[PDB]
RNA sequence: CCCAUGUCCAGGUUGAAGGUGCGGUAAAACGCACUGGAGGACCGAACCCACGUACGUUGAAAAGUGCGGGGAUGAGGUGUG
RNA sequence: GGUAUGAGUAGCGAAAGACAGGUGAGAAUCCUGUCCACCGUAUGACUAAGGUUUCCUGGGGAAGGCUCGUCCGCCCAGGGUUAGUCGGGACCUAAGCCGAGGCCGAUAGGCGUAGGCGAUGGACAACAGGUUGAUAUUCCUGUACCAGUUGUUUUUGUUUGAGCAAUGGAGGGACGCAGUAGGCUAAGGAAUGCAUGCGAUUGGAAGUGCAUGUCCAAGCAAUGAGUCUUGAGUAGAGUUAAAUGCUUUACUCUUUAAGGACAAGUUGUGACGGGGAGCGAAAUAGUAGCGAAGUUCCUGACGUCACACUGCCAAGAAAAGCUUCUAGUGAGAAAACAACUGCCCGUACCGUAAACCGACACAGGUAGUCGAGGAGAGUAUCCUAAGGUGAGCGAGCGAACUCUCGUUAAGGAACUCGGCAAAAUGACCCCGUAACUUCGGGAGAAGGGGUGCUGACUUCGGUCAGCCGCAGUGAAUAGGCCCAAGCGACUGUUUAUCAAAAACACAGGUCUCUGCAAAAUCGUAAGAUGAAGUAUAGGGGCUGACGCCUGCCCGGUGCUGGA
RNA sequence: GGUGAAAUUUUAGUACCUGUGAAGAUGCAGGUUACCCGCGACAGGACGGAAAGACCCCAUGGAGCUUUACUGUAGUUUGAU
């Protein structure tokens, strides 16, 4: 897969807002990234050192609207934890 | 007072997995029938 | 020797067992070990095909040398062994050269007795000669039937044979149950008797014992139903109730005889006994 | 029922064989102490079982509970495959 | 399918709650507080399975909840699971399974070799604290370790070649049960040891008063209670080819040692760190933050050294990792330091359960670990600690009757099929203990005595003396006994769910088959079990410990032999 | 006060005695007794509920079992080829 495609988008929580504040930054990643394919779509994204990344399953999750049910969809969740001395990501 | 199902993913699966079902001719007909029949799961 | 329990228990009341006397060690020599799992009298298909067996204690396999055929060298014995996996002991040997190997231990070997086999070697108990080779009237055991497949007959404690003579490229043999029969001459057999002559008297003593042995229990044909046995059924107990007790399979259990009428060895035998 | 591989059995009690010493003897058998720690051994929780009885009997439960009961190092219990 | 009747009846599922204040339309039932009560070898703390979002936060009160409901494991809306080191994979094999060719077979397929798969076992590198509403050996802080990468410096090797190294030779891994000694350390207890805070009105106490706390990794360094082991050399044979490795035969010397291999733990460093009784802020909680002491003595682990030792018979995995050896492979290697690399899956929550199996928020069932104190042999028992809980209908009344429980005059089995049920016995110490016996037993036979408290005195178990009560294992929890007969020797086993027995099994006995491609059994067969066993073995029938014994009949029927 | 089933049930304004009757009637006959509606209790009756009697017999029903029942047959064995 292209490196382009490999993350998906931000994660904005309460829980990734605070991790920020340590620079790390959480995204949505491809189901079937690992963690150095993250490393390298991060750099190449956004010019910055990566340090550590910490990676999650998000199981499906189940969920009903009036009389259907269903499961959203399954989640792969990045904690991207940049050096010291690098820039930022600013989203 | 210990029943009759005690549930084991393991189990589940060797006994009546999928590939338990394809791996004999026998199998492959109860998957042929569950399908026949449009069952929305075919094994366990 | 018979060492004879006092009555401490009713379970011990009666029971005896071997010392382990000739016993020299119990240290088994790693390399010469197998494994076998208990097969429970279960085959292939898993069915029992043999009642009364399974349960009892693990074992590993001693690998007898039942061939004896490395000639060039002697053999010291080293040590008498308990083998799980036969009545008779098993002796430790150490062939001049490095070889190690177990044999099963003739009545009378002594740790420190040095083997030979070939046909040149002395008629001297645990000495393994061709049949050709051994005078008449003399005690083997450990006798293979075929050249080189290893000694087959006259294994078990306390076992022995005796050559009788010879006729063609045949030896005349008395078998431990009596029977006489011609075995190739140039079929191996080892000089004496298998030791552990006292195998045969110990008292088991008590079921649990037996259990021990991988035996598990008989259930009498008498006290089944009429489905599990021909002998089953009848209110209260009942005698035999047929024209002769039989099998679990209706075969006749006193008297008939089991043997191929047919057999290729019925040539082969003289005399024959049991 | 079996196979392979794990695992469990609070705490007490009794004191088999063997060994040692001193007696005994030609040597012994053998006697007495001590030591020794055997057992489908003993008492008894857990654990396993299910003997009596009451109760329950549209039950708390499609077989249980209460009070007692048996086994509890074994032919033992039990997990995983 | 709908709706009646029984009925506004049975039932509302094993138990303690009370009141104040609050919240709210509304509260016995939600929140907070206080006291009270319950579990505590647990009703606590973990964790495997199983479940699969039930976890957290904010809202909600239709339905679900056996009542209620403002509340909930429910509903709505958002969020939450972070690891080179944990568990699994990229490691290993067991049972078993699959199985290239192969063997067998109307078809289908069955079996099976090489080769694999497969843990419940083997192997394998980090810990303590902190942090969030919800994750943490995963994040953070500190300090480590394992594999590898790039570079710097340092040494030494360049084919008379260091080094690397087999899929090959080996070694190793590597294993049972029982029994106690011993060492160490958890842990526990005590103290007028130490630290901190207190002087208490209900009569008394500023001292021998009260309450509380009383120490910390991995790693690294050094040591270490101890444990196991003889160590050489000469000459030979071997190790499909080789070896310096390893196996081994002889022979010299050694062996209370020697050398070697292991080892719980300890001390120091990690740590100027972290925890810590308690004190305790603002701009509105007990939260920042701050922070004392860490001693002695007693007990002391089947937790660990360690299956170390001893004994036993029933005689107790495999493979890889690993370590060696050359064969081969080699131009480069290694050390130090610096920087850097390390994937996938699981990781929420419940988990003796209202979230698992039982149709239920069901008195059942659910592997493993930790599981404190007093008295105690104890994980029994009673009450308690840490911690958890008051259990999802209540309020009255205090009839019959039913259930469960307590006490009963005199009598004491008269009850009844039957002492069913209940009562009584019950712990520890001491005295004492029959017939019979297979000499072990029978026995805890039986039958008796003692047990509290306080001084004196002790050979440390008592003794003497005194004292109180109806009663001293003052509560709780720990045999009723004896005589005799039948049956079964015995411990065991059985009709899950009306029979636990005299039934089965059993050790022992006997008969018989079976000479090994054994008989016997599964299978059309191949292939298996029997057995990697071999007549002292294996199969089958009957009998059923042991003791004394087991008589007569072979005409019949079977079997065996004859022919 | 709250919550709230069930088996059963042809419709029921559902007494007693003696009698009658498919021979044991709350319901028929004759006579006797009895104001209407409940509540707590007890079980004599409703041949009470539950289960299309299991005993008994029957059905040219079924199944399991036995054998010197009949007819076959796996297996075993003997001969020919
Ligand atoms: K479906
Ligand atoms: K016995
Ligand atoms: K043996
Ligand atoms: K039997
Ligand atoms: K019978
Ligand atoms: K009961
Ligand atoms: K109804
Ligand atoms: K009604
Ligand atoms: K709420
Ligand atoms: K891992
Ligand atoms: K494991
Ligand atoms: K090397
Ligand atoms: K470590
Ligand atoms: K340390
Ligand atoms: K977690
Ligand atoms: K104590
Ligand atoms: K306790
Ligand atoms: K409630
Ligand atoms: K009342
Ligand atoms: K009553
Ligand atoms: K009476
Ligand atoms: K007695
Ligand atoms: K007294
Ligand atoms: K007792
Ligand atoms: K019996
Ligand atoms: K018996
Ligand atoms: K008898
Ligand atoms: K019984
Ligand atoms: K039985
Ligand atoms: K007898
Ligand atoms: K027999
Ligand atoms: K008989
Ligand atoms: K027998
Ligand atoms: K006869
Ligand atoms: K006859
Ligand atoms: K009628
Ligand atoms: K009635
Ligand atoms: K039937
Ligand atoms: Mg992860
Ligand atoms: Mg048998
Ligand atoms: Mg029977
Ligand atoms: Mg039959
Ligand atoms: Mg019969
Ligand atoms: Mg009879
Ligand atoms: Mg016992
Ligand atoms: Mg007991
Ligand atoms: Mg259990
Ligand atoms: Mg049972
Ligand atoms: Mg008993
Ligand atoms: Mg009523
Ligand atoms: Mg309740
Ligand atoms: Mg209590
Ligand atoms: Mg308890
Ligand atoms: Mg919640
Ligand atoms: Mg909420
Ligand atoms: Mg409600
Ligand atoms: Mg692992
Ligand atoms: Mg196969
Ligand atoms: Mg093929
Ligand atoms: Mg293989
Ligand atoms: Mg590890
Ligand atoms: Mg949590
Ligand atoms: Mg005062
Ligand atoms: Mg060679
Ligand atoms: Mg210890
Ligand atoms: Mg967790
Ligand atoms: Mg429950
Ligand atoms: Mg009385
Ligand atoms: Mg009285
Ligand atoms: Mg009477
Ligand atoms: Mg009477
Ligand atoms: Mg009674
Ligand atoms: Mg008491
Ligand atoms: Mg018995
Ligand atoms: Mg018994
Ligand atoms: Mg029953
Ligand atoms: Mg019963
Ligand atoms: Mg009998
Ligand atoms: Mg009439
Ligand atoms: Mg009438
Ligand atoms: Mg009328
Ligand atoms: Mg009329
Ligand atoms: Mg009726
Ligand atoms: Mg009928």
């Amino acid at each position: 897969m292209e490196l382009l495609d490999v993350i998906k988008r931000p994660v904005i929580t309460e829980k990734s807002m605070l991790a920020m504040d340590e620079k790390k930054y959480t995204f949505e990643v491809d189901t079937r990234a690992n963690k150095t394919l993250v490393k390298q779509a991060v750099e190449s994204a956004f010019d910055v050192k990566v340090a550590n990344v910490n990676i999650l399953n998000v199981r499906p999750k189940f969920k009903r609207m009036g009389k259907y049910a269903g499961y959203t969809k399954k989640r792969r969740k990045a904690i991207v934890t940049l050096t010291e001395d690098s820039k930022e990501i600013q989203l | 007072m210990k029943r009759t199902y005690q549930p084991n993913k393991r189990k589940r699966q060797k006994v009546h997995g999928f590939r338990k079902r394809m791996s004999t001719k026998n199998g492959r007909r109860v998957l042929a029938s569950r399908r026949r029949k449009g069952r929305k799961v075919i094994s366990a | 020797a018979i060492k004879k329990y006092k009555p401490t228990t009713n379970g011990r009341r009666n029971m005896t067992s071997s010392d382990f006397a000739e016993i020299t060690t119990s240290t088994p020599e790693k390399s010469l070990l197998q494994p076998l799992k208990n097969n429970a009298g279960r085959n292939n298909n898993g069915r029992i095909t043999v009642r009364h067996q399974g349960g009892g204690h693990k074992r590993q396999y001693r690998v007898i040398d039942f061939k004896r055929n490395k000639d060039n060298v002697a053999a010291v014995v080293k040590t008498i062994e308990y083998d799980p996996n036969r009545s008779a002991n098993i002796a430790l040997v150490h062939y001049e050269d490095g070889v190690k190997a177990y044999i099963l231990a003739p009545k009378g070997l002594e740790v420190g007795m040095r083997l030979v086999s070939g046909p040149e070697a002395d008629i001297k108990v645990g000495n393994a000669l061709p049949l050709e080779n051994i005078p008449v009237g003399t005690v083997i055991h450990n006798i293979e039937m075929k050249p080189g497949k290893g000694g087959q007959l006259i294994r078990s404690a306390g076992t022995s044979a005796q050559v009788l003579g010879k006729e063609g490229k045949y030896v005349l043999i008395r078998l431990n149950s009596g029977e006489v029969r011609m075995i190739l001459a140039t079929c191996r057999a080892t000089i004496g008797s298998v030791g552990n002559e006292q195998h045969e008297l110990i008292n088991i003593g008590k079921a649990g014992r037996s259990r021990w042995m991988r035996k598990r229990p008989t259930v009498r044909g008498s006290v089944m139903n009429p489905n599990d046995h021909p002998h089953g059924g009848g209110e209260g107990k009942t005698p035999i109730g047929r024209k002769a007790p039989v099998s679990p399979w209706g075969q006749p259990a006193i008297g008939y005889k089991t043997r191929n009428k047919k057999a290729k060895s019925d040539k082969l035998i003289v005399r024959r006994r049991t």
